[PDB]
């Protein structure tokens, strides 16, 4: 109807005005803010572990893994380079978010996770039924003006699309993927013959009635991992249990479809899950029946949760509401002034409102304390850090 | 001697609220037989639609406005979408932007901004309803394809107009274009050539998604004819009377002439020809003001022209040697403004003249 | 000093049947 | 009488115009009939009245009043969506080189056709000699215009003084003038006149006018190379050519524009315009090959950018005819010349973009980064005189837009009606570029050079104070 | 007067926009106001992050764990992602609540609330009723078991003023915010409602704030530049990926973080950040066709046509001569020869490119005469002339 | 001088916002009775039986019904509540532009 189009136009005008106000108030909220508009939107973003610190310069160089989402052109696996101002300074140093490599990819990349033991091997989720394990060291920097070249490893055990992808941190190899055919497969890789083409799935896990939307390995135990599906259930799988159908735990954990999942880097029990119910929940593995605090400040679906790599009680979530929030677990449940209560719950620490479309992915930098890079659907990438005043 | 045989009497008189001069009036000739007579009026920042009934009853149907800018409409044109039979109205002026309005939906369908200055005229091809010709103040004229939103050709350049183009008109069958301008010239651009036909076909057969390169518009620099020895000043309006030409300037006459010699065919005329023969002149008075277009009905039987005081001359063209006689002049004691334009219905029964005092006058044939 | 800032701003956007009378609908125009 | 003839002519014209009007009316009737028949199809939907829209309660209203009785009607106005506009600019035409602006009876049938008489070489090549400009290798060029002051546009000038020829042995074939006894001696005696043998009668061969003109032109070109003439001309064996030749024998501020000097038998010293106007005596002028005023070429290894090169020192592009080591001459058809003082001549310009400027109107934005002191583009336009420049400026002062650019003491470049894309450059007190007039191949051309390093997408400015026209008067 | 109406409209447009934003941002904020440096007066709470997260479960367990009428039951389920609204099932984590509806004139009653408390106390329910107190019987069922004054002055054209006084000190009239410090209030007014200019001037009695419209206020579209010129019905489609020219911005690098000061009220970019247009048709340029095809060539078609016409307009010339001059001019203009040494190759190219046209026109004699004339004009050579002649003869023999 | 910025709001959106604001003000008395930061809701009480009375507020689907006695119903004639204290799920119906998912679309993840 014409009413829907008119409301959409009015909302677009309001969005533009709100963005102008936010940009006007930018220097009073952050310590660094850099925005770069990509040629094509990227559905993935993950910092690489390596950092290069030149001598005599007041900046450092960090790396990134990005994808491409083109309507009809060739799709690539772009690895970018970002220069952060360290502590001193910059105003004009020419290129600051310049790319480094492009590798031809067949279809848009939904995930671009890197292998933790050897960051050279990169695994990606293709729109087809095959998961490709790339090696950007071997491939040339400049893409070949032809079709998709050899990926050097083509792992195929699925039957449809997918969005979940995990690598074992404790053991070399052992990739896990959660797809839309209601199954999750385990690939041993590593111990495979050279010049290999197709690698069969070692184990097939089928205990979810609906599409599995995420999967993650346990950060401390090398034989246990948990998966979440959109049928409102959070299962805790155990490897080498001689049972590929019944998981150890089957907590429902939410009302609507659950999207994401993340384990606490320090605690061996604490984890958080997100869902379309506009709610993030914390748990402890010792007592799975009782649910800990539940954060409720979003207005739409939550698509990602990421624990801080350097802080015990910091966690961030993002979603279709075009906003990203920072939560502090040590601040939950304490008295607040009426003005603070009007502003928001005490746990909420920050609301980032610099994006105009839905947040697609984000990550924290391992090598820098409190910097986050987020990519939205309007071909915009942002690297930002909140003010030191907020967290003292 | 005789004041023709058609008698017109005033039956109604309106007055627009904006109190600003109105510049255009157009009768919808595409309506079927028996349908109500709908005409459109443009002026200032608003465009209004009226409908004519029996006994001089005119009812306002719709009204629009452009409050976002300082638009000042000058002209209008009626078309139709052959896919769905919905009539369309195109307006322009001042800002050099063309808006195609859908009266049924009451929304602006398309917009075209590629001109360099104000637009003074819009016309539609007699055979193809998707081709619009706009004459602008940047010494150029453009042919658009409103179906695919592509620019077909540009009609200015090395040998084009040296000043503002004020008017233009198609032939009866839509094969040649004659342009008038403020540089005293009257150039005859021909759209019957194989180059123009191929350009039109390529415009109709273009898809923006399949190609990366843009459209290649034709740039016509040399007209097929040009004459400066007919009028001593700027030509306000031009019109095709079959194979002859009717043109008007500040000389208080509308001279009927043909290109070439007395017996030279229009089709077989070389671009280097420099002969013009005049045949007759229609004489009026008190019309030294410029931008006052005359009009003729569909069957080319009669022509009418306004006046800077408020008179209205109607000449009969069926009489032998029409240059003679004094025609019929229509006046009313309450009319004292400048008649900017007039219009005839598809059947020559109702004639409406738009004055500069934001008033609309209706004259009916007693028959 | 006549009227208040909120009253004047409430006499600027609504100028129709829902003018809420009070001093907003008073002689704010023409001083 | 005369009055009766005039009356008859007037009556005939009256009947002619009446018949023309009748024919036009018949054509109008037929065309309107077919148009109506075409319109007889289709349906076309009628329009309806507009009511109050619930999407805007505080909408405005429009009321019309009927003077002759009738009530008053009120309706709500719809609002039209906003549209983005562009700055006002007038039509122009593209240009890449300057364009000079200035404001059969001879009885020479084509020799290729059957109808062609016999003419001398001075008349069979008059058109070719007159309508050729050697400075640009084009027939009736647009840049250089002749005022008909010269005698037949200097046919062949006087450079064809290489009349020395040497006879060689090994004839081309069995048929030749050398083979016939006495023909060579007779030809030598005939050509020895400056300012008896060969008693064989000439062969009965028909010589048409076209063939005679062909043979005369070939003789004038090749001197006495009879075998080559016979080879070039269709048929016309060597014996026939020799017979025809025998038959034809006996029986019957401080800068001034450069203008070539063609003084004969006089050294180039204080007599020709090249010496008088203080400019180097170039190659195109007809002075002696060892003229003192001729500018020697540069012997640089490459680059030719620094001040060490005399060509750059004198503000002049490296001429291909003189500069051979610097690399300008090499790769004439190709690109990537080692010499940097050839940019204007080669026509290598940067990629520019058009967008509305942040100062006024339109502006030019550079596509890619440019280093310092690098060629960007050339200011092309129409060449007009000074008085024409003032008249055009007075005409254009009505709407305050001047594109004039001073070039020399008598020439102006006007990029108003026709020009290049570099004309959309705005004045600034902190320019990013500057202009230098460089004598390229005897023609003064304007080149726009980058003053400092320029980033990607940067808007282009250059100072307009150097031009003759007042920059502040226009902007 | 019309001046007053113009002033009212000019001050009513931004006021209406900001009133709408004030209503909207109290439910869906863009950022918190307790995280602003100049508004850090709120959130007067410190950091106590010195406790482990492994005791949360134990603390939670200790603190908390340790005529005719039809009767139909209405069950409302939680809205999943697929469902637009909450499903409702009329029975004559899955279930959110239960309700009872009577249809005869309608009445809806609920038994369980959101918290599933013991609701529906016994008694009459004065709930809303829609047709299709009262004397007739009612359908009611209950489920149970049994200082610092601040002045404003709105300036128009520096001549028209509107004396006004603020009712609430340190309160923004537009957003109804509470900036309890005057400096914070002024900074918030400047930064949030930037469509006005707030020139605090101070008064002998109190403090006066002068408000005027902002002349420039660059508030254009901040998204894709191509969307500002698309046709209606396709602008701001937001349906799929769109290519754009890369650009980089740096909004904040390292703020100095200065302290409060009353003396105040007494960026970097790289790349293409504009929409470009064509020089010929003056139409917008898409990025897909911007890098290449610079649309500038040596010989424009208008120049070619003008040259042809001017050559053919001569009076003293033969047909073949005019044809050969036109051909030579076109070839030279197309190929851009500039060198006398290049003329030798130009002749060979001319005879090797236009040979078919010359043969068809039958102007070999005219072409050879032109070659002789050009040789007499210096340049070229007899070797070039006869080589071209033999090449033309060989081409003629090959054709025939 | 410089080219016009061409503000994105235009006048059609301004007219829509003005109409919506007039309707909201007339419906909720935000500007007059709400002190500019509160919404005023009116209840409806007719008859109550003692074994408690249920009241429905005039703005529909904003505040849930409650059970109160006769004295509470009498003392609860009008209710004022801050927009911060409104229920988050039910406050979005007060205006279609309070929050709307602009790219509703489909597919995606
Ligand atoms: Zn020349
Ligand atoms: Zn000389
Ligand atoms: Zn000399
Ligand atoms: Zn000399
Ligand atoms: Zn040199
Ligand atoms: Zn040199
Ligand atoms: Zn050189």
């Amino acid at each position: 109807d014409k009413e829907a189009a008119f409301d959409d136009a009015v909302e677009e005008r309001v969005i533009n005005e709100e963005y102008k106000i936010w940009k006007k108030n930018t220097p009073f909220l952050y310590d660094l803010v850099m925005t770069h508009a990509l040629e094509w939107p990227s559905l993935t973003a993950q910092w690489l572990p390596d950092v290069t610190r030149p001598e005599g310069k007041d900046f450092s160089i960090h790396r990134l893994v990005l994808g491409t989402h083109t309507s009809d052109e060739q799709n690539h696996l772009v690895i970018a380079s970002v220069q952060l101002p360290n502590d001193d300074a910059f105003g004009s140093v020419s290129g600051k978010i310049e790319i480094e490599i492009k590798i031809n990819h067949e279809g848009e990349v939904n995930r671009a996770r890197y292998m933790p033991q050897n960051p050279c091997i990169i695994a990606t989720k293709t729109p087809s039924s095959d998961v490709l394990v790339f090696d950007y060291t071997k491939h040339p920097s400049k893409p070949d003006p032809s079709g998709e070249c050899n990926p050097d490893l083509r792992l195929r055990g699925h039957q449809k699309e997918g969005y979940g992808l995990s690598w074992n941190p404790n053991l070399s190899g052992h990739l896990l993927s959660a797809s839309d055919d209601h199954t999750i497969c385990l690939w041993d890789i590593s111990a495979v013959p050279k010049e290999g083409k197709v690698v069969d799935a070692k184990t097939i896990f089928t205990g979810h009635t609906a599409v599995v939307e995420d999967v993650s390995w346990h950060l401390l135990h090398e034989s246990l991992f948990g998966s979440v599906a959109d049928d409102q259930k959070l299962m805790i799988w155990d490897t080498r249990s001689n049972n590929t159908s019944k998981p150890s735990h089957s907590v429902d954990a939410h009302t609507a479809e659950v999207n994401c999942l993340s384990f606490n880097p320090y605690s061996e029990f604490i984890l958080a899950t997100g869902s379309a119910d506009k709610t993030v929940a914390l748990w402890d593995l010792r007592n799975l029946k009782l649910k800990l605090h539940s954060f409720e400040s979003h207005k739409d679906e939550i698509f990602q949760v990421q624990w801080s790599p350097h802080n015990e009680t910091i966690l961030a979530s993002s979603g279709t509401d075009r906003r990203l929030n920072v939560w502090d677990l040590s601040k939950i449940g304490e008295e607040q002034s009426p003005e603070d209560a009007e502003d928001g719950p005490p746990e909420l620490l920050f609301i980032h409102g610099g994006h105009t479309a839905k947040i697609s992915d984000f990550s924290w930098n391992p090598n820098e304390p409190w910097v986050i890079c987020s990519v939205s659907e309007d071909n915009i990438m942002q690297v930002w850090q909140m003010a030191e005043n907020i967290y003292n | 001697s005789k004041k023709c045989k058609y008698s017109f009497k005033c039956v109604n008189s309106l007055k627009e609220d904006h109190n600003q001069p109105l510049f255009g009036v157009q009768f919808n000739w595409h309506s079927k037989e028996g349908d109500p007579l709908v005409f459109a009026t443009v002026g200032s920042n608003r465009v209004t639609l009226y409908e004519c009934h029996s006994q001089g009853e005119i009812r306002l149907l719709q009204s629009y406005v452009d409050a976002d800018a300082d638009e000042n409409f000058y002209t209008c044109a009626w078309t139709y979408d052959s896919n769905t039979s919905h009539p369309l109205l195109a307006v322009a002026g001042s800002r050099g932007i063309i808006r195609i309005i859908n009266p049924i939906t009451m929304q602006c369908i398309k917009h075209y901004v590629g001109h360099g200055n104000a637009i003074n005229e819009l016309k539609f091809h007699p055979r193809d309803p998707n081709l619009l010709l706009s004459v602008s103040k940047d010494h150029a004229l453009r042919l658009w394809n409103i179906q695919t939103d592509t620019l077909v050709a540009i009609f200015g350049g090395v040998e084009g107009h040296r000043d503002e183009v004020l008017s233009a008109d198609y032939d009866l069958l839509g094969e040649k274009i004659m342009s008038c301008g403020m540089d005293h010239s009257l150039k005859l651009w021909r759209i019957n050539s194989k180059r123009m036909m191929n350009a039109i076909k390529e415009s109709y057969d273009y898809n923006p998604n399949k190609t990366n390169r843009p459209f290649i518009s034709q740039k016509i620099h040399f007209p097929d004819f040009s004459t400066r020895d007919i009028h001593r000043n700027y030509v306000d309006c031009v019109r095709w009377l079959g194979d002859l030409i009717l043109s008007k300037s500040c000389e208080n006459a509308i001279v009927c002439w043909k290109p070439g010699k007395m017996e030279d065919d229009i089709d077989k005329i070389k671009p280097s020809e420099s002969n013009v023969t005049i045949l007759g002149r229609f004489d009026y008075s008190q019309c030294d003001i410029w931008y006052m277009r005359f009009s003729m009905d569909f069957w080319q039987k009669m022509l009418a022209l306004g006046n800077q005081v408020g008179k209205l001359y109607v000449w009969d063209l069926e009489v032998e040697d029409p240059h003679k006689a004094k025609c019929t002049t229509l006046t009313h004691h309450k009319c004292g403004a400048a008649i900017r334009q007039t219009s005839f219905s598809r059947d020559s029964s109702i004639l409406i003249a738009v004055c500069d005092d934001a008033s609309i006058w209706r004259w009916d044939r007693l028959r | 000093p006549p009227a208040t800032q909120i009253s004047d701003l409430s006499k600027r956007k609504p100028k129709t049947e829902d003018f809420l009378t009070f001093l907003c609908l008073r002689g704010s125009p023409a001083l | 009488e005369y009055m009766r003839l005039r009356q008859l002519k007037r009556f005939r014209r009256a009947d002619e115009v009446k018949s023309m009007f009748s024919s036009n009316r018949q054509k109008i009737l037929e065309r309107t009939e077919i148009l109506n028949q075409e319109w007889k199809q289709r349906r076309i939907q009628p329009v309806h009245i507009l009511t109050s829209v619930s999407s805007l309660r505080g909408t405005r209203e429009c009321s019309v009043t009927s003077d002759l009785d009738f009530p008053t009607q009120v309706i709500p106005l719809k609002t039209l969506n906003a549209v983005a506009s562009v700055p006002i600019m007038y039509s122009w035409s593209p240009l890449q080189q300057n364009f000079m602006v200035e404001d059969p009876p001879e009885c020479t049938p084509n020799i290729d056709g059957p109808n062609a008489k016999s003419v001398q070489r001075e008349q069979s090549l008059h058109s070719f000699h007159t309508l050729f400009c050697r400075r640009c290798f084009k027939y009736d060029c647009f840049l250089h215009r002749k005022c008909n002051y010269s005698f037949h546009a200097t046919p062949n000038t006087y450079k064809r003084k290489n009349t020395e020829t040497a006879l060689d042995n090994k004839p081309c074939g069995p048929q030749c003038y050398q083979h016939l006894e006495g023909a060579k001696e007779f030809a030598a005696a005939l050509t020895a006149e400056r300012i008896k043998p060969n008693i064989e009668p000439p062969e009965n061969v028909e010589w048409s006018g076209a063939e005679a003109s062909m043979f005369r032109v070939l003789i004038g070109t090749y001197y006495d190379n009879f075998c080559a003439i016979a080879r070039l001309i269709g048929t016309k064996t060597c014996r026939q050519v020799y017979e025809f030749r025998v038959k034809e024998s006996s029986i019957i501020n401080h800068v001034y524009n450069y203008q070539p000097c063609d003084h004969p038998r006089q050294p180039c010293d204080s007599s020709c315009p090249c010496v008088i106007a203080q400019n180097f005596c170039e190659k195109f002028c007809q002075c002696s090959s060892e003229c003192q005023n001729r500018f020697p070429g540069c012997r640089c290894k490459a680059q030719c950018n620094t001040k060490q090169c005399p060509c750059y020192l004198a503000v002049r592009e490296c001429d291909p005819d003189l500069c051979l080591t610097c690399g300008a001459a090499d790769h004439w058809d190709s690109k990537n010349v080692s010499c940097k003082n050839c940019s204007i001549q080669r026509g290598s310009k940067k990629h520019l973009l058009l967008a509305p400027s942040d100062v006024a109107g339109w502006g030019i934005f550079i596509k890619d980064p440019v280093q310092k002191n690098e060629f960007i583009s050339e200011y092309c336009g129409e060449i007009i005189s000074q008085d024409e420049a003032d008249r055009r400026g007075k005409v254009y002062d009505k709407y305050m837009c001047s594109f004039l650019f001073n070039l020399n003491n008598d020439f102006v470049v006007d990029a108003t009606r026709k020009g290049n894309k570099i004309r959309f450059a705005n004045h600034s007190v902190n320019p990013n570029c500057y202009a230098k007039v460089m004598m390229v191949n005897g023609d003064h051309r304007i080149g726009i050079f980058a003053k400092r390093a320029i980033q990607t997408g940067e808007e282009l400015f250059f100072d307009y104070r150097y031009s003759q026209a007042d920059a502040l008067k226009y902007v | 007067q019309a001046d007053h109406e113009l002033f009212l409209q000019a001050f009513e447009k931004p006021t209406q926009i900001y009133r709408f934003l004030r209503t909207r941002n109290l439910i869906a904020p863009i950022f918190l106001h307790r995280t602003l440096t100049y508004m850090s007066h709120r959130n007067s709470r410190t950091n106590i992050k010195r406790k482990t997260f492994k005791v949360d479960d134990m603390l939670s367990k200790v603190e908390k764990m340790k005529v005719t009428l039809e009767v139909l039951l209405v069950k409302v389920c939680h809205k999943k992602r697929k469902d637009v609204s909450c499903p409702i099932r009329q029975v004559p984590h899955m279930v959110k609540s239960y309700s009872l509806l009577f249809r005869v004139f309608v009445a809806q009653m609920t038994v369980f609330d959101k918290n599933r408390r013991l609701q529906l106390l016994d008694g009459e329910y004065e709930v809303a009723m829609q047709e299709m107190f009262s004397q007739g019987p009612t359908l009611q069922f209950t489920l149970r078991w049994t200082k610092l004054r601040i002045f404003y002055q709105f300036l128009y054209n520096n001549n028209t003023r509107q004396q006004t006084e603020a009712r609430d000190d340190l309160h923004c009239p537009w957003c109804t915010l509470n900036c309890r410090k005057l400096y914070s209030l002024l900074k918030h007014l400047k930064l949030c409602h930037s469509r006005f200019i707030f020139n605090y001037v101070y008064h002998p009695k109190g403090a006066r704030i002068d408000v005027s419209i902002n002349e420039c206020y660059d508030g254009s579209y901040a998204g894709n530049p191509q969307d500002i010129h698309r046709q209606p019905g396709f602008a701001f489609s937001r349906n799929g990926p769109v290519k754009r020219t890369p650009i980089t911005h740096i909004l904040v690098c390292r703020p100095k973080r200065t302290k409060a000061s009353m003396s105040e009220f007494l960026t970097y970019s790289s790349g293409h950040n504009r929409l470009y247009f064509h020089s010929d048709t003056c139409l917008p340029l898409r990025p897909q066709e911007m890098e290449v095809d610079s649309e500038d060539e040596k010989d424009p078609e208008w120049l070619r046509e003008k040259t042809i016409t001017q050559i053919e307009e001569f009076s003293d010339v033969n047909e073949g001569e005019k044809e050969v001059m036109k051909l030579w001019n076109l070839h030279v203009m197309k190929h851009g020869f500039i060198a006398d040494n290049q003329m030798n190759h130009a002749c060979m190219l001319f005879v090797e490119n236009y040979g078919q046209k010359i043969i068809k026109k039958n102007l070999c004699r005219n072409f050879m005469l032109h070659l002789v004339s050009m040789h007499d004009f210096n340049l070229i050579s007899i070797m070039s002339i006869d080589k071209a002649v033999t090449k033309l003869r060989e081409m003629q023999q090959k054709l025939e | 001088s410089l080219p016009r910025p061409h503000d994105f709001f235009d006048a059609q959106t301004l007219d829509a916002i003005r109409h919506r604001a007039i309707c909201f003000n007339l419906s909720a008395h935000i500007e007059s009775l709400g002190k500019g930061h509160s919404v005023v809701f009116h209840s409806t009480v007719i008859a109550k039986r003692k074994e408690k009375l249920l009241l429905h507020w005039m703005p529909e689907d904003i505040l849930p019904d409650v059970w109160v006695n006769e004295s509470e119903r009498h003392q609860l004639k009008t209710k004022v509540v801050h927009l911060s204290k409104l229920p988050k799920d039910t406050a979005l119906l007060l205006d279609p532009n309070i929050y709307r998912t602009m790219p509703q679309k489909r597919l995606k993840r």
